[PDB]
């Protein structure tokens, strides 16, 4: 909930 | 229900969707340091420290007994608050497509700048060391004129080649250096092409740092452990405003000290 | 092959079996504190810290950004060396059944005493706090004569009942108190029966501590996280001797501060 | 069990894996001469000599009997030792990812430099002749300025064309020449492109040789017979250190004497 | 290897 | 054992 998935921007 | 307490905020679903989209779009543009380091999957809010594998000697509890203590790297948490207007929040269901999200954009910019500064230059208060202060190579000063950058880039490449570090090379430059490169000659493209001609990588724009650096993206040199990614929470509200915040938790480690070359700003 | 390097030692399989049996038999008798606390399964040699769940305030990297740092408990490692004779080692295959393992027994006693002392009284050098120094109840002094112990036990039970702590109660006593109880009256059995008559638990003998204490074994009050259990390693050897060691790694936490009553030694 | 005696070393499997990975990565970067010559598969440790096919006259055992003796090329063995610390070795199982392998890197660099020097300039003590001393063309001196290299490259190409040698042409340059080319003009790329524009091959960087040369990679001109490839062995250990070594065995032959042009260093 | 299983002595 | 396969670097 509300994670705002970004992760790796490669 | 978790610590964010999102359901207690008087915000509609469409407004939530628009806010999330805007925040994601701003973060994807203002997050620079994430593209050059290894990033692990989120591990949860229960992550507190990462073991380094080293030990330190201790006096000893009893005669004939020796003791050592493990060394760890702690996790740090960042929070940035902001405020949104209830009229702009409510107009979304009426059909607005131009609501004001500038405080959210500013908060995202601030958190991205804080993360980039922590990664590149370290955070002494939390006991986290950066890449540039731990670099073992010889720093090089940037020239005054934009036409002399390629020779410094070549010197850095020569240093890396002599040290024996392979991989695709990426040049990270600050705002001042980027503007100096762009606003010269015929739009700065001949200098840009010279740099991209010496190095196979792409020039990366980093607004939160001064000077610049050259690094390699072969992998296995920089590790970022993320407990919780950037999220949105709710603090409180009044008759006309609602206060929210952005929050994240992470730690960082730089293993190889000879994989980067520091570029000092021009005198 | 692991860090113990057992295969490099000139020791036969039967000798290894006998040494392991003797060490296990000695440890199972001299390990006292393990019976009253919760013990987790081994987690491996990579365990370094355990998160407590609390945070501490920090100055802040940039304006408008706040920071907190997680708190952890470190893992500590203990090692105790000893020496064995090669004639006794070799006689096992010839058929000996009375080889001398006294140095191994002494090393096991020392490591058990160190673990018990660390658990009961804490290890300040490693940043580990004990149960008795963190107990919140009122300590009681033991009487001079062994015939006055039950009234002190009853007072401790009254303190626990007033505090509101349930569970089976266990009394841990030091060597001096145990000898004082045993060497009185008709062999000490009437006093022993009086104590076991007031408390439903059993009196536990702890050689490594002074005085005593009363606690409850309801569970959830004391946690021991073990990275690596007690193991045997090899250091070196000469023409007539072989040097080995015992090693372990763990950390400890006491959550409830009102579940124990401290018993000070008699004046 | 073979002559390396690896099992007698107190080294864990993970440490062995990391050491092997680091050694392979360093060797793959510092092995230059292997890319331009034909390399056979390993033949074993029993290889001692390679027949050339020529004979030499002898006096004669008896009247009416004539005798000749075959000619051979011997195999040579190289060994380079180094030392590693036991704390760094042991920290791998604890979870270290930044252990110090600099002595191993230095040993790999030394063995690579020795192999490259033996291949390019010969080893008179072992009776092995190099390529440059056996080249039959006219050597050319390198110019002082980096802007005059392409005309010398063109002269070498003209010499090769007049001699009648086809194939893709490769230019091997020393460290001094490589730095002179790179640190000139706009980062040295226009000179680099001029050289890669005259010759279809790539400029190869060789740290162990002076000056340079131009050769062809059509095949069948240089043969390297390898008995045993680069391997790791164990010598001994102490309480704090472990001594290892790198070892290899090979022989080399250059058949065609007109396929290379020698480039002497500038005056 | 060499664990010397003790665990909980309850 | 311990070969450290390199071979040809072509």
């Amino acid at each position: 909930p509300g994670s705002l998935n970004i992760g790796s921007l490669k | 229900m978790n610590n964010l307490h999102r359901e207690l905020a008087p915000v509609s679903d469409a407004a939530w969707e628009q806010i999330e989209e805007e925040a994601t779009r701003t973060l994807k543009r203002f997050l620079a340091a994430r593209r050059v380091v290894d990033v692990t999957d989120p591990q949860g809010a229960a992550l507190s420290a990462v073991g380094t594998g080293h030990v330190a000697y201790l006096d000893g509890p009893c005669a004939g007994v020796s003791a050592v203590k493990r060394q760890v790297l702690p996790v740090v948490e960042f929070r940035v608050p902001f405020k949104l207007t209830r009229q702009a929040i409510d107009d979304v269901e009426r059909g607005s497509q131009d609501s004001d999200w500038s405080p959210l954009k500013e908060a995202a910019r601030k958190i991205a700048a804080a993360e980039d500064q922590t990664i590149f230059d370290g955070y002494m208060a939390a006991g986290i060391a950066g890449i540039r202060p731990q670099s073992s190579n010889t720093p090089l000063t940037l020239p005054a004129t934009a036409s002399d950058y390629p020779t410094v880039v070549a010197q850095a490449l020569d240093q890396l080649r002599v040290a024996g570090v392979n991989g695709p090379y990426h040049l990270v430059l600050g705002e001042k250096a980027y503007t100096s490169i762009t606003g010269g000659n015929e739009g700065g493209y001949p200098v840009f092409q010279h740099i991209r001609r010496l190095i196979d990588g792409e020039i990366v724009w980093a607004p939160a740092i001064e000077g610049g650096l050259l690094l390699t993206t072969r992998g296995g040199d920089f590790v970022m452990d993320i407990g919780q990614d950037i999220s949105i929470g709710y603090l409180n509200h009044t008759g006309t405003d609602v206060e929210l915040y952005l929050q994240e938790s992470f730690t960082f480690s730089a293993l190889t000290s000879e994989a980067t070359v520091t570029l000092l700003p021009p005198e």
